[PDB]
């Protein structure tokens, strides 16, 4: 009960949405054998939709009016309410990532600049130099901010412009 | 078969091979880890 | 074909252009009420399906003897500004001849 | 004297409509005569004809 | 040869786009042969009259057919029941079965359920009767008369202005602000005090009897003394019934805030007051600008002395009055900005303060007359940055405009379009990767798996706004916060009242479903922007064109050289922005009309439920809501809605139609016209006749515009085709 | 009519009058050059606007440049 | 009656002065207008469904 | 026809000072 | 009462019509 | 008459397995609409054993095909008036390709 929310093992319309996919899992088990893999199938299906609901109980997701799982992507109602795993953990998850493809990108262009003709190893991807640049960018935050502080992260005006 | 690393080195072939692995690794990983809405422990 | 195209008032150059515009006027005037009489809106009334259909159709007349004259004052022994005037003249008075031809042909 | 930079230097073009505009190249060779725009640059950065080389004034190109 | 009178260039031209650029570059004052700037004033000027004489004309024709073919003393009486009727029809070719469809709300022959809804307008300002509606119908009528006078007289050379009259910006800023503006709503006021408070009380003040009449049972005492309190002493009750006196109160200028009861409209009291307020205000900010009497501020000083220190903003403001006082579209831009902003705020308080009585109940005048405000919103928007565009080639000057916020500009331009081609980008990735996340969760049948993110900064701003539906019990929530103890007799509880009613528009509960679709609001704002201010800071050059100045504003392209140029030029850059308004206005549309078709409904949960994936966006509002749209006619028979059925499709008809400008581009049809040239010079008997303006395919530039047009009416008439008979149809 | 001006960043390498699908351009004596050349429109009456001469300028920021101005019976191309 | 041009412009502009006159009262037909008939049953009700 | 006429007689003193209007301007 | 069925072919048949044909003779005036 | 036909199926991974429905014949997997079935009915397959052996057979011609485009550009490839035989080309396709493939087939 954030934001006229409820919690979700608290609300009722949730259970009542495992109680009808179930109703549905059920109804399409009931035309095969115990023993036949299109009913191993759908049991192991269900063992894996009702850990599901039992798993989002768990973490304490908010339902609403509709009894789904709602998220609060605000820090400061997230970390004071205990739901930082919503949006404010995969925030940096993804931005850690994210911006390590982008330094990997990076520095493979950086150390392909000076050399014959780089044109042809943006074809050709060197392999021993990308998986080199690709392994030991793992600390990429260490070290941009470290290339944040020189000036030599930004490049001047020696930028291409039209008409200033 | 030097020529021959040189085009599994091209930009499709690794962008096939690494677009397989990436997607083989997630593929495997929402295997083993069934549905992750929300980062559990 | 070089010897019918030398037959039809179109084409004749040695008629005066009254003369050619009343059998081009007659000759489109009982043959676009057609359409009108047989399957206009009054197809399925058995008296006004001859009326109204030929007093629209020579009211379409009306409308194409304005529209020579207008393509006379755009455009300038027919092509004339007095030649064409005498065309559509013939062609407004030898078409609504020409659709009362149709209403008589009962 | 021989005017202009030397045979195969690098050098900056500061002409505000090329396309190699603030844009590093090679000088190949500058022209010792009364011509308007001498100095000859090749660029590895193609322009959208697919021409890498321009003439360029005295005044519009700078060293290094 | 003789057509362009205005330019002789497309005299000489034997085509027959002579024909069309006579048409549209008519009003391209600017680049007719030989125009003076004194010359350019005095046309503009004489245009306007022109406009205002039409827009005069246009609102006495309401008021005429609204008196004579509608039912405005009917409507009266049941304003509920009772449809409104715009005009009555007389379409001969009709049929039985369509003339006795179209007959209904009472009246005799067929008619036009108005859903512009001038009524509830006329009805909460005092009007009650027909010959009220045709005497301002006889007065507008004379006043557009006025208007067409005013413009021939002030083009007559006695009368023709100076050159320097027109540049006078203090002299007109000073007018408009307190004699239109202040004047104007001070007037408004005394429309509102005067006629329309007591008329809604159960008393006729007419023309007869208005020097008769108190407003006020101690009338101008307490403006001559001092107690303006006296002036709120009884106002309009709780029981309130409107027309009528039962129940009815006698003050003037009440400040309630929220609803009447029964009406759910504004309370006319407060409507008095708004008005007579900010009519002081435009008329104190209308004593601001030095004109001719040695006090005031000069527009040459606040501009020019307003630079930040430390090189924060350039040279400053220096030198922009030059460039918006002798500049046009820098002044029509500006205007198109505030108007088209202005216009929006009109239709985004209207349908939660709906100002006029018995509004927000009819539902189909509520849909059209958002709707509407929002597409002439969108308009007026992309067109500031096309006459913002216009300004950067036709009017800027460098050297006038050395080093201020304006050649700032064009100084970091790409900075501007790069980060708004960001935000674009991200908006379009995570708005469309959480529907189509949700569109698959909801096809594995598991809807738990959806991402919704509950909107936490809005329903922050509603609950401090006094929406106590979600808890955060935060300041007007908060009942021992200070806000809600400062104006518990002061505007509060009627307004505290009218939010927390479920049942109007008066910040409606969200959730995830407006969480995404205002992020996806937010993706077509700032792709129209994209693509747009591109427009306006490439208009002079970029490195693909560094001359594009050098053409103008509206040219074809720069050739198939240079890799290739479609779409260069910055028109071209300003109608690609009209399909992304099309579409950013069609989502605000979609949004507002569905969430408040499930309002009205009652089915609330509805629209939450299938909101938050692109499916229920399909299937349960263009599916399900135009069950009887589309049944406007059928083998079966036809019914009321069939005139919005047809358009419906005259709509598809127009929008497909513009395809065929837009992927077929001109130099197919050119070849084809040569043979439909070829094959009339060589038909016999159609050799007599011959055309004057050679048949020519239609230009680049012109099969962007016809396209653009075809898409944008097909585009207008299908939703309101849509919108008018699935609110109506159901309602 | 249309407007054809050329500048003075020409080289003289003559691409543009052999591209010229209606003769507008011609090649005239000037100093500024290797090759001693400069183009010339004489003939902006015949021209179209096709823009063959600007795809064809070897220089950046093209030395041959057409300006579409108004367009008579030749300027539109016109069997007619 | 007419054979110049201004003579021609004078009589189509005169019948179509006679004819659309005439057209709003006798010209107006019995089966084709049907709006030119008398108020027939019904039709006067709300928009359907509900307010 | 009481406000047609009364109208119409007010607009013939109307196009007399328009035939002032028309005349003075030029 | 008479008027909804004369004006609407002046404006919509015959106005029109008129309107088709002055602005289109003043289109093809060989300027003197 | 009742059994839909169905050959594809997918892997339970994401819900995606909701999309092997219920086709009847004790099986689940994606209804097909390609009629195979029916041109194997038509063939009178009536095992699955063929089914598999024809597959196993696919791959030997697909393998044959790729030969014989390696065979036919790299290590010997025809000369140019080979081509130009049309009357060669449509005696032999009109009579071993169409001809004796439709007497093939017809027994
Ligand atoms: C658009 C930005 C925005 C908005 C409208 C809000 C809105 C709110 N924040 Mg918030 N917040 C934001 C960004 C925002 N936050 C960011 C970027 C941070 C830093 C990570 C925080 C850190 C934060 C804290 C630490 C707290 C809030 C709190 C609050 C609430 C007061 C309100 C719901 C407070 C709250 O829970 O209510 C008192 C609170 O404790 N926020
Ligand atoms: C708000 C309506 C409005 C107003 C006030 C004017 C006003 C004027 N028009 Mg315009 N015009 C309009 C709508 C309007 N026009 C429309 C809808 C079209 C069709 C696209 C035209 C087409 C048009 C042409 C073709 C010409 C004018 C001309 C004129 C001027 C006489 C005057 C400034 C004439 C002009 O400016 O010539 C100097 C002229 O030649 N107008
Ligand atoms: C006090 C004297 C005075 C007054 C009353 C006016 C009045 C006007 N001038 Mg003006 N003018 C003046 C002095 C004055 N002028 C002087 C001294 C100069 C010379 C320096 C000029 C120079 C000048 C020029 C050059 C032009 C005008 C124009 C206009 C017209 C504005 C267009 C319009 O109607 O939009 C008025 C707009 C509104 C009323 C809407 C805005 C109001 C609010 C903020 C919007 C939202 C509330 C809205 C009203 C609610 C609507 C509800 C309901 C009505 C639907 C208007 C008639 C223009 C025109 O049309 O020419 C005649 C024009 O081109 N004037
Ligand atoms: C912002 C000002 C404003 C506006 C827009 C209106 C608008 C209206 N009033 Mg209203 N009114 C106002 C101020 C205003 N009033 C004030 C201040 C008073 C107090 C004296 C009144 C008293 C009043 C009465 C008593 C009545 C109206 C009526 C009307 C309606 C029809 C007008 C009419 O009968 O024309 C006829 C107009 C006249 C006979 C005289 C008008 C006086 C002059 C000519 C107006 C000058 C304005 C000017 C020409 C416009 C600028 C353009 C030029 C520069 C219309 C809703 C009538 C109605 O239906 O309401 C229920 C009605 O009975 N009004
Ligand atoms: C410009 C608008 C306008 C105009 C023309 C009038 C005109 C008039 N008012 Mg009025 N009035 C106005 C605005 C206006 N009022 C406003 C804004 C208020 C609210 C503060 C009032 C409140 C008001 C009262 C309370 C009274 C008048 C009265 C009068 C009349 C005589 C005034 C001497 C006259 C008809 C008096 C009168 O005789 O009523 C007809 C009267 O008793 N007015
Ligand atoms: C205050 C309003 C205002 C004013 C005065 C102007 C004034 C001007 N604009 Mg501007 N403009 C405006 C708003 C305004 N604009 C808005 C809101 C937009 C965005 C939509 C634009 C977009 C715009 C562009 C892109 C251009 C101009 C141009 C011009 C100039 C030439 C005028 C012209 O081409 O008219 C002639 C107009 C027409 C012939 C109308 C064309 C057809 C339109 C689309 C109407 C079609 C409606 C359709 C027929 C509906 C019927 C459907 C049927 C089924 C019922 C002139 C200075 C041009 C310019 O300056 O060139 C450099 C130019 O290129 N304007
Ligand atoms: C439904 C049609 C549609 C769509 C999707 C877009 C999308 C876009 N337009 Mg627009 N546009 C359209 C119609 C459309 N437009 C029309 C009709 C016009 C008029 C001509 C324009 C005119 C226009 C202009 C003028 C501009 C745009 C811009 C943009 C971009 C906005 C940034 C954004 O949201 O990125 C998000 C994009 C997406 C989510 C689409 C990507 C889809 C997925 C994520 C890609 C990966 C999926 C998959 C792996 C690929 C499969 C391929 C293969 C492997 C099989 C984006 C690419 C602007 C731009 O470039 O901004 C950066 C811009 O300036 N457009
Ligand atoms: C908005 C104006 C308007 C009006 C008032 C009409 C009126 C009519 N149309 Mg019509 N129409 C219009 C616009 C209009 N149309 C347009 C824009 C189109 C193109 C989409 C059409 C396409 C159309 C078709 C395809 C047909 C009609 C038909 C009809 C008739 C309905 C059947 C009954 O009467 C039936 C009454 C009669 C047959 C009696 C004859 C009455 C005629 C019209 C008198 C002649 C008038 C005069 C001599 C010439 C006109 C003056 C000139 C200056 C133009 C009726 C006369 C039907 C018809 O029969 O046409 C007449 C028909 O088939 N219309
Ligand atoms: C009677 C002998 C015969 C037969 C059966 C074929 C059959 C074929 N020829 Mg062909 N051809 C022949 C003689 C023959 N040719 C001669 C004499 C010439 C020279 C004038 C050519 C020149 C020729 C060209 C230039 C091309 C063909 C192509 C084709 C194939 C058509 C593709 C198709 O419809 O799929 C039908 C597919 C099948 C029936 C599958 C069975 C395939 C069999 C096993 C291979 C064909 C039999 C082979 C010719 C016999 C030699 C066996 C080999 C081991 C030596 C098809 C395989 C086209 C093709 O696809 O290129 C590869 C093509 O481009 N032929
Ligand atoms: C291109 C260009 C142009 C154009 C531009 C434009 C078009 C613009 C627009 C703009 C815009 C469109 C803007 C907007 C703005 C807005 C704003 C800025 C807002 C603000 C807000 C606020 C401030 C609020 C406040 C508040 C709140 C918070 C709520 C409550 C109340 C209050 C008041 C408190 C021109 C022409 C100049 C020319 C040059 C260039
Ligand atoms: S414009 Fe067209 S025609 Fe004139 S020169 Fe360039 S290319 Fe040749």
């Amino acid at each position: 009960d954030i934001a006229g929310l409820t919690p979700c093992s608290e609300s009722k319309a949730y259970a009542k949405l495992e109680k009808k996919e179930l109703k549905t899992l059920e109804k399409r088990l009931k035309q095969y054998e115990a023993d036949s893999a299109p009913a191993v199938a759908l049991k192991a299906t269900m063992e894996r939709t009702k850990a599901r609901f039992a798993n989002y109980a768990k973490a304490g997701l908010l339902c609403g009016n509709d009894g789904l799982p709602h998220l609060i992507a605000d820090p400061g109602l997230a970390l004071k309410y205990g739901h930082a795993g919503e949006v404010f953990i995969p925030t940096f998850g993804f931005l850690y990532v994210a911006g390590y493809i982008g330094y990997v990108g990076r520095q493979y262009l950086i150390a392909v600049k000076g050399e014959a003709k780089p044109t042809d190893k943006e074809i050709i991807i060197d392999v021993p130099l990308a998986t080199k640049l690709a392994w030991q960018g793992a600390g990429w935050p260490l070290a941009a901010v470290q290339e944040l502080q020189r000036g030599t992260l930004l490049e001047k005006e020696e930028n291409i412009t039209v008409s200033p | 078969m030097k020529d021959f690393t040189t085009y599994l080195s091209t930009a499709p072939v690794i962008a096939t091979i690494w677009f397989t692995f990436t997607a083989g690794l997630l593929i495997e990983i929402n295997r083993y880890f069934p549905d992750p809405l929300v980062f559990s422990f | 074909v070089a010897t019918y195209l030398s037959n039809l008032p179109a084409y004749r150059t040695g008629v005066a252009p009254v003369l050619r515009g009343v059998e081009i006027g007659l000759a489109h005037g009982f043959l676009l009420a057609g359409p009108f009489i047989k399957l206009g809106p009054l197809r399925n009334v058995p008296e006004t399906a001859e009326i109204a259909g030929s007093l629209s159709a020579a009211g379409l007349v009306l409308i194409l003897a304005l529209c020579l004259s207008i393509y006379g004052s755009a455009q300038f022994p027919l092509f004339s500004a007095d030649g064409w005037s005498e065309f559509a003249a013939g062609f407004l008075v030898g078409g609504e001849a020409g659709v009362a031809w149709a209403y008589v042909c009962t | 004297k021989e005017v202009g930079p030397k045979r195969g230097s690098l050098v900056k073009i500061l002409r505000p409509e090329s396309y190699w505009f603030n844009q590093v190249g090679k000088v190949v060779s500058v022209d010792q005569s009364g011509v308007r725009y001498p100095v000859v640059v090749r660029f590895e950065n193609q322009n959208y004809a697919g021409v890498t080389t321009n003439n360029y004034a005295l005044d519009e190109v700078v060293a290094a | 040869k003789l057509f362009p009178k205005f330019s002789q260039g497309l005299a000489q031209d034997p085509t027959t786009r002579r024909i069309w650029y006579g048409l549209a570059m008519a009003h391209d004052f600017e680049s007719h042969d030989g125009m003076t700037e004194e010359n350019l004033y005095q046309k503009i000027f004489a245009s306007h009259f022109g406009q205002l004489s039409i827009i005069f004309l246009w609102t006495s024709g309401n008021l005429f057919h609204v008196a004579w073919q509608g039912n405005f003393e009917q409507w009266v009486t049941d304003p509920v029941h009772i449809r409104p009727i715009a005009h009555a029809i007389w379409d001969p070719h009709f049929g039985q079965p369509a003339v006795e469809a179209f007959t209904r709300g009472g009246a005799s022959g067929p008619v036009n359920i108005s859903t512009s809804g001038v009524y509830q307008w006329w009805y909460t300002i005092g009007m009650r009767t027909n010959q009220d509606l045709y005497v301002g119908s006889v007065f507008l009528a004379l006043v557009s008369a006025i208007f067409l006078f005013a413009g021939w007289l002030h083009l007559q050379p006695n009368f023709q202005p100076s050159l320097s009259w027109f540049k006078d910006a203090e002299s007109r800023l000073n007018h408009h602000l307190s004699g239109l503006f202040g004047v104007s709503s001070l007037a408004w006021t005394g429309h509102l005090v005067h006629v329309a408070i007591p008329e809604s009380r159960g008393q006729h003040v007419g023309w007869d009897n208005f020097l008769s009449v108190l407003p006020h049972p101690q009338g101008l005492t307490p403006f001559f003394t001092g107690n303006w309190a006296a002036y709120a002493q009884s106002p309009d009750t709780a029981s309130h019934v409107f027309g009528t006196a039962q129940g009815s109160g006698q003050a003037i200028l009440t400040f309630l805030g929220g609803f009447h009861p029964q009406t759910q409209s504004l309370w006319l009291t407060d409507m008095a007051h708004h008005h007579l307020a900010i009519a002081v205000i435009f008329i104190v900010a209308g004593h601001m600008y030095r004109t001719n009497f040695g006090i005031g501020h000069r527009m040459q000083a606040i501009l020019e002395a307003h630079t930040p220190p430390s090189g924060s903003l350039g040279a400053g403001h220096k030198g922009l009055f030059d460039t918006v006082n002798n500049s046009l579209h820098f002044q029509l831009g500006l205007a198109l900005a505030s108007v088209g902003t202005i216009t929006s705020l009109v239709a985004q308080h209207m349908y939660s303060l709906p100002p006029y009585a018995f509004q927000a109940i009819d539902f189909t005048t509520q849909a059209a007359l958002y709707t509407h405000h929002q597409y002439i919103a969108g308009f007026i928007m992309c067109g500031a940055f096309a006459h913002g565009a216009i300004f950067f080639i036709r009017d800027y000057d460098p050297e006038q405009n050395k080093g201020n916020v304006l050649a700032r500009m064009l100084d970091h331009k790409e900075a501007l379009i790069s980060h708004l081609s960001w935000v674009s980008l991200f908006l379009g990735f995570h708005t469309l990767g959480l529907y189509v996340h949700n569109d698959v969760m909801q096809a594995f049948g598991t809807p738990e798996k959806q991402i919704l993110i509950e909107p936490v900064f809005a329903q922050w701003i509603q609950a401090a706004h006094g929406k106590a539906l979600y808890g955060f019990d935060f300041l007007l929530s908060s009942k021992t916060s200070a806000a809600f103890a400062n104006g518990q007799s002061l505007w509060l509880p009627g307004w505290l009242d009218a939010i927390n009613n479920n049942q109007n528009s008066l910040f409606l509960t969200i959730g995830p479903g407006d969480f995404l679709v205002h992020h996806a609001i937010a993706l077509g704002l700032h792709t129209t922007t994209l693509i747009l201010v591109k427009g306006a800071l490439d208009a002079r050059g970029s490195k693909l064109m560094p001359d594009k100045k050098d053409f103008g504003y509206s040219f074809p392209c720069d050739g198939p050289g240079r890799g290739g140029t479609c779409d260069i030029s910055a028109y071209d850059a300003f109608y690609l922005a009209v399909f992304w308004m099309l579409n950013t206005i069609g989502w605000v549309t979609f949004y507002w009309h569905w969430k408040h078709l499930t309002l009205w409904q009652g089915n609330v949960a509805q629209f939450d439920e299938s909101s938050t994936y692109l499916m229920g966006w399909l299937r349960d509002y263009l599916w399900l809501n135009s069950s009887q749209l589309i049944n406007g006619y059928n083998p079966f028979g036809m019914n009321s809605l069939s005139v919005w059925a047809w358009t419906f499709l005259f709509g598809h008809l127009i929008y497909a139609t513009g395809f065929m400008f837009l992927i077929s581009w001109r130099g197919y049809w050119q070849e084809l016209i040569e043979t439909l040239v070829w094959a009339h010079e060589k038909t016999p008997l159609a050799n007599l006749v011959y055309w004057k303006d050679k048949p020519v395919a239609l230009s680049i530039v012109q099969a962007r515009l016809v396209g653009l047009a075809h898409f944008s009416v097909g585009y207008i008439f299908t939703y309101a085709a849509f919108l008018i008979a699935s609110t109506s149809g159901r309602f | 009519a249309h407007i054809v001006k050329i500048y003075d960043t020409c080289i003289g390498c003559t691409q543009c009058v052999r591209a010229c699908p209606l003769d507008v351009l011609e090649m005239v004596p000037w100093d500024g050059c290797k090759a001693s050349q400069m183009a010339s429109a004489p003939r902006t009456e015949d021209c179209v606007g096709c823009k063959r001469c600007e795809t064809a300028c070897p220089t950046d920021f093209l030395s041959v440049r057409v300006y579409l101005g108004s367009e008579s019976t030749r300027s539109m191309g016109l069997s007619y | 009656i007419i054979s110049r041009r201004e003579s021609l412009r004078a009589l189509v502009a005169l019948s179509g002065i006679a004819a659309i006159v005439t057209y709003g009262l006798k010209g107006a037909k019995d089966a084709d207008l049907p709006i030119t008939k008398g108020p027939q049953t019904t039709g006067e009700n709300g928009k359907g469904g509900s307010v | 026809a009481a406000a047609a006429a009364a109208a119409a007689a007010a607009a013939a003193a109307a196009a007399a000072a328009a035939a002032a209007a028309a005349a003075a301007a030029a | 009462s008479w008027a909804p069925s004369v004006f609407v072919p002046l404006t919509g048949l015959v106005l029109p019509a008129i309107a088709m044909a002055t602005l289109f003779v003043y289109i093809e005036k060989e300027a003197p | 008459t009742h059994i839909k036909p169905s050959a594809q199926v997918v892997w339970p991974i994401v819900g995606q397995e909701i999309l092997n429905g219920d086709v009847g014949g004790g099986f689940q997997g994606i209804q097909i609409t390609s009629g195979f079935f029916q041109l194997w009915r038509a063939s009178g397959i009536t095992s699955e054993l063929q089914l598999y052996t024809t597959a196993i057979g696919g791959l030997v011609m697909a393998a044959a095909m790729f030969f014989a485009g390696w065979f036919h550009y790299h290590k010997a490839a025809p000369k140019l008036e080979w081509f130009q035989n049309v009357e060669s080309m449509l005696n032999h396709h009109l009579g071993g390709l169409l001809g004796l493939g439709s007497l093939a087939w017809a027994g």
